[PDB]
RNA sequence: AAACCAUAGUUAUGACGAUUGCUCUUUCCUGGAUCGAGUAACCCAAUGGAGCUUACUAUUCUUGGUCCAUGGAUU
RNA sequence: AGUCUCCCACCAAUUCGUAUGCGGAAAACGUAAUGAGAUUUAAAAAUAAAUCAACUCAUUAAGGAGGAUGCC
């Protein structure tokens, strides 16, 4: 305890060095100092169990459970220290050795019910096997009995027990997935997972919730040609072409639901899809859980000719985003033999800007148990630093086709990945193996990683693919192997895990859609819009005292001239209402059947065969008001008023069938950027720019300056009519990649193809301020 | 929506003795030295610019109008000044009998209020 | 109502007697305060804790309201209460608050030290806590030890008589007042007026003008010398007329019949109230079903 | 709650105001002439005394007592006349009025007291002062070769006022 | 930018010429004002509106802005302008301002008596109005006189110079400024500075407080030396299209 | 030598203007127009989250219920 | 806001391998049914102590099959 040794230690430093306080993401607070407390229900049972004193001699009907749980109670209350029952109950003051060892364990349980058949123990000392259903669905994988009881309705991912301690969870679509971590991450997500060049880290997401369907033909001929028809029908004629089959590049598009079996048939978009072809007669399909079953049963209509494996409980995947992503993954993977596909992986893990790489960058090989390393380690890459654009062109010719196929086909076969577990090691025996390295023969090495045996250790097949549209890396692995890998991947000093909200933000920044929230032309996007968000908003609205919330139907000067139908704001206050858009636009179009000049209102013509005349626009608005709260708030009806843009041309249309809800009105998807102040939130409205005041708005766009020299903002803002509504905004916030507010939304198709300019007006819900913006198309 | 220009007072008291109170204060040139002395003792040179108008002074019940923005100043100082041997040996004081903002309250049997009523309206000129 | 909680009784301590001129000045200023519109008037007393109180318990207060100011109460119909304030400088000096709280109707203590401030906020039976605003306050006012004594039966008092006396004391008054309203969160406060002559008195419209300039709003300043001082009087009067605020020796219904509103009717020497037996057991049990009052 | 504060950064300019001088015109020379040091007869007490004098005359008792409750002079340097003063948030304008309506500090005459910035925290006025000194040094070393200002009235001062008296956290 | 537009030019009438020491003082005070932060500056000139104006179209503005100060419009970026302060006392004596309009940029007026004050707001060609805040303004001025002119394109001006010279003038200044503020309902007020010396100038972030603690709202204190003072200069320059 | 990293981030959240809501109310024709007052109390981040425990809304900002509590009218 | 709990490294097993009415990764956490007590008590000060409410405590594994009470 002499400071002389402290001075000697500091002699390896300066005289008086100064150390910083910890960064705020690496700090923890002190918990309590006394031992933990047991629940009372586990105390009473144990106390009453120990206080108890002690026709084929079994006679154990429903008493087997009582014995098998009394044993656990006795063990717990004889082992744990936190158990403070009373003074008398002890290990020896009451018969605990005699009980449950020579009284219950063998005399009672063993002598009543003989062990059931299937005594095939396992090839493992850790429960690890396959859960696949050939031509049928599969159940939850068996595991710990306590934690398999809670998965009766919503399943678990392999990492759930790990994420639950560090995130906010939710429950949807039969899974208990992760929503967002417990720290603010708005800017860090952008500058580590966005398209910036300031990235010094990566983002990893456990996307095991996305299913996997391995479909394959059974004609025994490698030419197939019938799975081709199924895949070409399932989507548009896209995913069966020379680019995707022979070159085996990944596919991302839209997946339909064909039903052609008797005369009249149609199709309805469902959502995104990932189709990967292998050897021209095997296909892998990845789908969002919500549309998993509906397509699946469709394939089951032809299982006479194909074969399907619901392997969603046997294959896991992880998604990686960022610049230094492959560098971090390559720090926790080694091989068994020498393979060229690891040489390419070693070379390409040194790019740091993955947009330069070509369309196809598939890797596939066989790794060893990642628990050998005991610490992530670089690939000695600093030696070579003269990568140029000439070796990249070699990657398009030196492609190891056979070496990829051979290692790939060890994933589309259940018994192969069953052999993959042939001998999975426990933690203690790996520890002992590592300890045996302190007495090695080289005696001049001091190695840390354990060696690898030639045949008495398992080999893990592994695939890595690149998604171009989303710009990220998929890694596909067997299910039970995911947990050992994921433990190392989070020991990198600058690796962060993200939830589902961060995924939405990332795909928003890159001007791309998002299947759950931003597909109002799909059967489930429409439900999420008009049935799930609206309830969540109204429940917290009408449950505030009046006057402490925004009044919606009492707003002044919204439009240039006021129609007495709606006192305040137009449409529903809580969601992007598309039914009103369809009815209003169709009525506006019909009001110009042969009278080009519309007209707003005639002063008190009359009140109303159930006549509903179509004279004035106020009549259209009151028709829309009538159709709601009195036709679908007391009954049900389903229709898809929102199609998607089609390559064909069916623009125009026209007392027999003149209903205002019978024809779908085509729209397109756009992104609008604001030239001046503004901050578009969700559900805001998008108006066309009136022919009058076009010069004023153009002048505002060019710039109007005060005598001081700044910009002029406080002027007279002119207003448009109510029949100038052409679109809605479904996602919008401050866009950090450009520094100005930006939104993404949908606009009516026929509106844009008649604008003499490229400007629109944006206003939120519950406000009367009109901001200017310019819109650009999104190719989706 | 609204605007206020003037504030009207009704303030009157002297030393609470009546034996010396018979030396009645002169009309205005003692109700003008006293107020200036108060507004100087309480606030400095910046406490001189308060512009106030005498409306129909009386024997003791003086009436005053002051700017809207000086109500904070005036009422704070007149209530905290106590003179000494200024005009007579007896120190004086003020008590604010009433305050208003419309000049339409608390007048008894008078003709002066006919003036300051309509001829001096805002006139939109 | 309208109430003033401080009018200094002219005397140093139990040593010297009071001259007649001071008493006549007190009568004149009392009449002036009545003229301004005040109904209940207190009368203060200032003694230091480090001095002997007389052993004979009868002489613990020489104000003697019942027979010094009878005629003024006859004409003006005023209500007069006695009050005492004690200087607290050093604890462990004897002379507990047992008997001095018996003869008086309100007991208050002003501290002039750290130990005094600690003692006079957690472990005393006082009902008013005051400082000396014409000097330097002993301590920076902690934000927690003042707000945690308001929740007991203690209140703070502001006296504006220091704002009309001299020139150097005005700065100290402004600073200390700002400090007190800042630290106490401005919840329980009352206002008195240590006037030594009729010249220094002010009415309700001329006491809010000063205080509103030091931060306090107007409505709270109106409630200051309103029901709050009435509650102070109630706490002061429920200490010798009841056991633990549970059994008072008061009277019946009718306006102006309470333990504070009634001063003449209660024999304070014996603390009884003999009244005409007008209510018996054989009469109808309602308001109007029986008609005889 | 907690009491707020404001910090004021005040300089002292000594203009020449004398005839028959005919100075040169250039951004370097004007600053180098107006920014001479203080004659050291002023002190930390003289400024405070003079700013108390200028309040009880241009304002009254209720104007000289709402500011004197909390008014402390923290840091002052003579090589460059910059100084820092502290006051209540709601009563900072009156101190500024005292600043302008006051000239002729003590016995020194012909000068201007110039408040240049006011801010809440103390950590930020330090950064502002550093940026100000850097800006002055940049503008004095760019008109020509810097050493044509060799008199070194201020050049050796900005570097050497780093944290010598600015350790008042 | 900052605009200060009441720097006086050392000349009393059309007879005398400018000496050397006067211009020497003017250059120093201009340099000091440039240091304190001001960028745009105007130069004043006082006449009596009842004197023999030079008949020729030249030498009626002896400022001579393009020869003098030529070494200050470069080597430092501050720009300079010209103005004249007519003093109006009688409702007559001709000399209509159609002549001097082309020879200046800003024309002001300094009424003295009631007839002059009511003439000034009646029909002239001024674009700014000023008062003698030194002492003894003709008091009891009401919204009636000022509303008509301020509704049109006219502005009021404060100088704050007289608050720096002597206490006796300071008291009159602070008395009259309150009246002029409350009579116009805080509309169209701008601030100049009467700088007779390189000592009587001041910064910005305090004088705004000097006007805010007298009655002007804090929203208007930030536009006196700013947008309004810029607009008056912009219009005055755009008047030069007479040619 | 660092690990320094927040759509509030270190004891900062300022000084003011112009409209619309809401409560009460003077006169009227989630009803419409007028006259005049309020928009509070409890209080304030210091690494983050899930819980619990306390403080508040006295014709002095507001909204909803229950009572084998009391007084009147129903009956 | 606080004199308060839990989480923010792993464990096929000297680490709460804890199927325990239900929810929860856990909690000095939430909630359902039946039933009972308050210094004379499992217990509080010398929450309740006419009724209902409030405080505290005791008991109660999921799935599926078979028969019956009641209504179609």
């Amino acid at each position: 305890k002499q400071l002389q040794l402290a001075m000697h230690n500091s002699k390896a430093a300066s005289s008086t060095r100064i150390f910083q306080a910890l960064p705020r993401k690496l700090r923890r607070r002190t918990a309590s100092h006394n031992v933990r407390r047991i629940p009372k229900r586990m105390r009473n049972r144990a106390l009453r169990e120990m206080r108890k004193s002690d026709k084929a001699h079994g006679l154990n009907a429903k008493q087997l459970y009582k014995a098998r749980m009394s044993i656990k109670l006795l063990r717990l209350a004889s082992k744990s220290t936190s158990m403070k029952l009373s003074m008398p109950p002890e290990v020896t003051s009451s018969n605990c050795h005699v009980r449950q060892k020579i009284k219950t364990l063998k005399r009672m349980i063993k002598e009543s019910s003989t062990a059931n058949p299937n005594i095939k123990l396992l090839n493992n000392r850790m429960g690890s096997y396959d859960c696949t259903g050939v031509n049928e669905l599969a159940p939850i994988p068996k595991g710990r009995v306590k934690y398999t009881k809670r998965q009766k309705h919503f399943a678990w991912l392999p990492t759930h027990i790990w994420n639950a301690k560090r995130s906010h969870m939710m429950k949807r679509w039969g899974y208990q997935m992760v929503w967002a971590p417990t720290q603010k991450c708005f800017k860090l997500t952008h500058r580590l997972g966005g398209d910036t060049c300031s990235s010094d880290g990566a983002l990893c997401m456990d996307s095991s919730y996305i299913g996997t369907i391995i479909v394959k033909d059974k004609s025994n001929d490698s030419e197939g040609d019938f799975l081709k028809s199924i895949i070409g029908k399932l989507t548009a004629e896209r995913a069966n072409l020379r680019k995707y089959r022979e070159g085996q590049v990944l596919f991302q598009g839209l997946i339909y639901s064909f039903n052609e079996e008797n005369g009249e048939d149609s199709t309805k978009p469902l959502g995104p899809c990932d189709v990967f072809w292998v050897q021209k007669d095997t296909a892998i399909i990845r789908l969002h859980p919500s549309i998993y079953t509906q397509v699946f049963n469709i394939l089951l209509q032809h299982k006479e000719k194909l074969t399907v494996q619901d392997c969603r409980y046997s294959l896991a995947s992880v998604t990686l985003k960022g610049a230094k992503a492959l560098e971090s993954l390559a720090s926790c993977l080694r091989s068994t033999e020498y393979s060229k596909s690891f040489e390419q992986f070693k070379m390409v893990s040194m790019i740091t800007d993955h947009n330069a790489l070509p369309q196809r960058c598939t890797f596939a090989f066989e790794a060893i148990d990642p628990r050998h390393l005991a610490a992530p380690k670089k690939l000695n890459d600093s030696q070579r630093k003269t990568v140029n654009s000439d070796d990249i062109l070699s990657l398009h010719e030196n492609y190891p086709q056979d070496e990829i196929n051979a290692v790939f086909n060890e994933l589309c076969d259940p018994e192969s990945r069953t052999q993959s577990y042939n001998n999975q090691n426990t933690l203690k025996e790996i520890s002992a193996r590592r300890y045996k390295l302190l007495t090695a023969t080289p005696n001049s090495i001091n190695k840390t990683t354990v060696p690898f045996k030639e045949s008495d250790d398992p080999s893990i097949p592994l695939v890595i693919i690149r998604r171009l549209k989303t710009r990220d890396w998929i890694v596909v692995l067997p299910w039970f192997w995911l947990l050992p890998l994921w433990h190392l991947l989070n020991r990198i000093p600058r690796m962060y895990h993200i939830g589902l909200r961060q995924f939405q933000q990332i795909q928003y920044e890159n001007k791309q859609l998002y299947f759950p929230d931003d597909y109002p032309f799909t059967q489930l996007g429409y439900i999420e819009n008009s049935f799930y968000k609206k309830e969540a908003s109204k429940t917290k609205w009408d449950r505030k005292p009046m006057g402490k919330r925004i009044n919606f139907e009492k707003i002044k000067d919204i439009h240039n001239t006021k129609l007495p139908a709606y006192s305040g704001e137009i449409g529903d206050f809580f969601s992007s209402d598309w039914r009103f858009l369809q009815i209003l636009r169709n009525g506006i179009d019909y009001l110009q059947r042969n009278d080009k000049t519309l007209e707003l209102m005639d002063s008190k013509k009359t009140g109303q065969q159930g006549v509903r005349d179509i004279n004035c626009v106020n009549d259209v608005l009151e028709f829309c008001k009538d159709y709601e709260a009195k036709t679908k708030a007391m009954s049900l009806s389903i229709e898809e008023n929102i199609p998607v843009a089609l390559c064909k041309n069916r623009k125009c249309q026209f007392s027999s069938s003149f209903s205002l809800t019978f024809f779908p009105r085509c729209i397109i998807a756009v992104s609008c950027t604001l030239l001046e102040r503004g901050h578009p939130k969700d559900n805001a409205r998008i108006y066309q720019v009136p022919e009058k005041d076009l010069e004023h708005w153009l002048q505002l766009a060019k710039g109007v300056y005060r005598p001081n020299g700044r910009k002029d903002h406080d002027l007279k803002i002119p207003l448009p009519e109510v029949h100038d509504l052409i679109g809605f905004i479904t996602s919008g916030t401050y866009h950090l990649n450009c520094g100005n507010g930006m939104g993404i939304g949908f606009i009516d198709h026929h509106a844009a193809i008649r604008q003499p300019t490229r400007y629109v007006l944006i206003r939120n819900v519950g406000t009367n301020t009109y901001r200017l913006g310019e819109w650009s198309k999104i190719s989706v | 929506k609204t605007f206020r220009e003037w504030q009207y007072f009704k303030l009157s008291i002297t030393s609470f003795d009546q034996d010396v109170d018979d030396a009645h204060a002169i009309d205005q040139m003692t109700w003008r030295q006293w107020l200036n002395n108060a507004l100087k003792r309480s606030y400095g040179i910046f406490g001189e610019g308060v512009e106030y108008s005498f409306l129909h002074v009386d024997d003791k019940l003086a009436y005053i109008r002051v700017n809207h923005a000086d109500k904070d100043t005036f009422s704070s100082s007149i209530s905290t000044y106590i003179s000494t041997d200024e005009l007579v040996g007896s120190p004086l004081t003020v008590s604010i009998l009433q305050e208003s903002s419309s000049l339409r309250l608390l007048e008894v049997t008078d003709d002066d209020r006919l003036w300051l009523k309509k001829v001096m309206e805002e006139e939109e000129q | 109502m309208l109430v003033d909680l401080n009018v200094p009784w002219p005397q140093n301590s139990y040593a010297d007697k009071v001259t007649s001129q001071a008493v006549n000045n007190l009568i004149k200023t009392l009449s002036t305060l009545h003229m301004l519109g005040y109904t209940h008037i207190a009368i203060n007393f200032t003694v230091n804790h480090s001095e002997k109180f007389p052993n004979d318990v009868k002489l613990l207060n020489p104000i003697d309201i019942k027979r010094r100011f009878g005629e003024l109460m006859d004409r003006t119909g005023l209500k007069l209460y006695s009050r005492i304030t004690l200087i607290i400088d050093d604890p462990s000096k004897g002379q507990s608050l047992s008997k001095i709280s018996q003869a008086f109707d309100i007991v208050a203590a002003l501290p002039i030290s750290e130990k005094g401030l600690t003692l006079s906020t957690t472990n005393l039976d006082i009902d008013l806590l005051t400082f000396q605003y014409g000097s330097r306050l002993p301590t920076f006012l902690k934000h927690k030890s003042i707000c945690s004594c308001v929740n007991r039966g203690v209140k703070l008092e502001i006296v504006y008589g220091y704002a009309l006396r001299d020139v150097q004391a005005r700065r100290q008054f402004v600073s200390n007042v700002r400090s007190v309203i800042r630290s106490s969160r401005s919840r329980g406060i009352v206002i008195g007026s240590g006037a030594m002559s009729p010249l220094e008195c002010r009415n309700i419209l001329g006491v809010t003008s000063l205080i509103k300039n030091l931060g306090l709003p107007s409505d709270r300043c109106s409630k200051a010398m309103g029901d709050l001082a009435s509650l102070v009087l109630l706490n002061g009067r429920l200490r010798n007329k009841s056991h633990k605020q549970t059994i008072v020796t008061g009277g019946g219904s009718g306006n102006g019949d309470d333990v504070v509103n009634d001063v003449q009717g209660i024999d304070d020497v014996q603390t009884i109230k003999v009244v005409k037996r007008s209510m018996d057991a054989e009469q109808l049990g309602h308001a109007s079903k029986r008609h005889k009052p | 709650v907690r009491l707020k504060s404001r910090y004021i950064l005040f300089e002292i300019i000594f203009p020449p105001t004398d005839t028959n001088v005919e100075e040169s015109v250039s951004k370097a020379d004007i600053l180098l002439s107006h920014h001479r040091a203080s004659p050291a007869d002023v002190s930390i007490k003289s400024i405070l005394q003079e700013i108390r004098r200028s309040l009880s005359l241009n304002l009254g008792d209720y104007g000289s007592a709402k500011c004197n409750s909390l008014l402390q002079l923290k840091y002052f340097s003579n090589k460059t006349s910059t100084g820092i003063i502290r006051c209540h948030r709601e009563d900072c304008d009156l101190v500024i009025m005292a600043l302008m309506l006051m000239s002729k500090i003590g016995d020194v005459d012909g000068l201007i007291v110039n408040p240049v910035k006011v801010s809440g925290t103390i950590k930020k006025i330090e950064q502002f002062a550093m940026r100000r000194n850097s800006k002055i040094l940049n503008i004095i070393k760019c008109s020509q070769s810097s050493h044509l200002s060799d008199n070194d009235f201020i050049i050796n001062d900005f570097k050497k006022i780093g944290r010598e008296n600015e350790n008042e956290n």
